């Protein structure tokens, strides 16, 4: 089965950085899969942060959080990371990774596999 | 900007829910998405590509619409369907969600 | 054979170059000057017989890949280079030659002039050459020639920097068939 397993909860101070891990299992990073990062502050809408191609390593970011967010991958551990710098109290959220259920040469047309979320408190 | 309506929808089990999503100033709606969220859970995909149902989603769920106006219909509500529903656009960076519609008993 | 081995610029592996060599005694003495990071591996032939056996037509295929990718240039292999850039047949009779080229083919900023195909709808046949730049559709919606969701540029550059570990450094490859 394909599964996304995130790192445990983080407590940070304002002005510091957080680095949330997502380990993917059950698919190879060789497929052109977009892994995405989305957050949710308590009782707020979903906010999309950005994404990474798991084969090429190209990223893009939402313009609001484009300067602070850095998404990277490690191909050897099958792990994406989302790093968020210059933390504010408004950055207190559950951070989710997500990816579409992909195959060797064919992707689904919606994003269906989510990690369990990582609570970040600031 | 996506705008959902209503903001809350109170309905009995067995009734038909109908939830709107309106795309505001811009469109290019070719990879439209729809989600359920339960308290303390991540969002689950229900409908993708405007109307295509996600794997393991019950036949009571159906999506429709194109351009500016989209609909999620639940043909007969079951007790596990009471949740917050979100729409979300794509190929329209930033990839925006609607504000949600709460369905409740 | 010097014009292939000592070529000032090699090809990108998705667009590998083929030279027919005919009526030449193959002086392999050029190969002794490529020690110390040299993979030489023959299939169906003894390496020692290549000096004496003047084959009426040899093909010398030439390209650049990473060090960790050199193992995919063999019969029966799978992987992104073997499947989508350069496939050998399983009855391959001939020789794979590869040497570290980090002094020639890296730059401090990165060299990016070497490309590889990262996606294709099907694996290559033996010695098939795909130079197409068409957007790879992974999804069930048309790309219309635009990169986007499930819509990828089929080719990618590496990065060849002098400071990379040996597995990420450029290797020039010549395959004789």
């Amino acid at each position: 089965e394909v599964q996304l397993v995130q790192s445990g909860p983080e407590v940070k101070k304002p002005g510091t950085s957080v680095k949330v891990a997502c380990k993917a299992s059950g698919f190879t990073f060789i497929t052109p899969v977009s892994m995405q990062w989305v957050r949710q502050a308590r009782g707020q809408r979903l906010e999309w942060l950005g994404w990474i191609v798991l084969a090429s390593g190209n990223t893009d970011y939402a313009q609001k959080f484009q300067e602070r967010v850095t998404i990277i991958r490690d191909m050897s551990t099958s792990t994406a990371y989302m790093e968020l710098s210059r933390l504010r109290t408004e950055d207190t959220a559950v951070y989710y990774c997500a990816a579409p259920s992909c195959s060797r040469t064919i992707c689904s047309d919606g994003f269906d596999i989510w990690g369990q979320g990582t609570m970040v408190t600031v | 900007v996506l705008t959902q309506s209503p903001g809350t929808l109170s309905l009995s089990p067995g009734e038909r829910a109908t939830l709107s999503c309106r795309a505001s100033q811009s469109v290019s709606s070719s990879y439209l998405a729809w989600f359920q969220q339960k308290p303390g859970q991540a969002p689950r995909l229900l409908i993708f590509a405007a109307s295509s149902r996600a794997i393991g989603i019950p036949a009571r769920f159906s999506g429709s619409g194109s351009g500016t106006d989209f609909t999620l219909t639940i043909s007969r509500l079951e007790p596990e369907d009471f949740a917050v529903y979100y729409c979300q656009q794509y190929s329209s960076s930033p990839w925006t969600f609607g504000q949600g519609t709460k369905v409740e008993i | 054979f010097d014009e292939v081995f000592n070529a000032t610029r090699f090809a990108s592996v998705y667009a590998w170059n083929r030279k027919r060599i005919s009526n030449c005694v193959a002086d392999y003495s050029v190969l002794y000057n490529l020690a110390p990071f040299f993979t030489f591996k023959c299939y169906g032939v003894s390496p020692t017989k290549l000096n004496d056996l003047c084959f009426t037509n040899v093909y010398a295929d030439s390209f650049v890949i990473r060090g960790d990718e050199v193992r995919q240039i063999a019969p029966g292999q799978t992987g992104n280079i073997a499947d989508y850039n350069y496939k050998l047949p399983d009855d391959f009779t001939g020789c794979v030659i590869a040497w570290n080229s980090n002094k020639l083919d890296s730059k401090v900023s990165g060299n990016y002039n070497y490309l590889y195909r990262l996606f294709r709808k099907s694996n290559l046949k033996p010695f098939e050459r795909d130079i197409s730049t068409e957007i790879y559709q992974a999804g069930n919606k048309p790309c219309n020639g635009v990169a986007g969701f499930n819509c990828y540029f089929p080719l990618r550059s590496y990065s060849f920097r002098p400071t990379y570990g040996v597995g990420h450094q450029p290797y020039r490859v010549v395959v004789l068939s």
